[PDB]
């Protein structure tokens, strides 16, 4: 109900950490595939957590 | 029953048709054949309603 929201910018996105961080029964990814992710540059990311 | 696929190493050729159902390495650690996180079966089907 009180998720939380981290608003990022101004960063360079490593998205090789977020990978390797644990065994994900989940990781859809949603109108972008996940091997592109590196090679695009968005303006802002905003990561939920719950 | 319409499935597309969402991965491969490289584009397709123009008229060019692929139709193998082989998995892809979407991450540094080698697949090996079996699912796992990090790893992505290319095609995937439409949710048609």
């Amino acid at each position: 109900y009180a998720w939380n929201r981290k608003r990022i910018s101004n960063c360079v996105a490593d998205y090789s950490v977020i990978y390797n961080f644990a065994p994900f029964f989940a990781f859809k990814c949603y109108g972008v595939s996940p091997t592109k992710l590196n090679d695009l540059c968005f303006t802002n990311v905003y990561a939920d957590s719950f | 029953n319409y499935l597309y696929r969402l991965f491969r190493k490289s584009k397709l050729k123009p008229f060019e048709r692929d139709i193998s159902t082989e998995i892809y390495q979407a991450g540094n650690k080698p697949c090996n054949g079996v699912a796992g996180p990090n790893c992505y079966s290319p095609l995937q089907s439409y949710g048609f309603r």
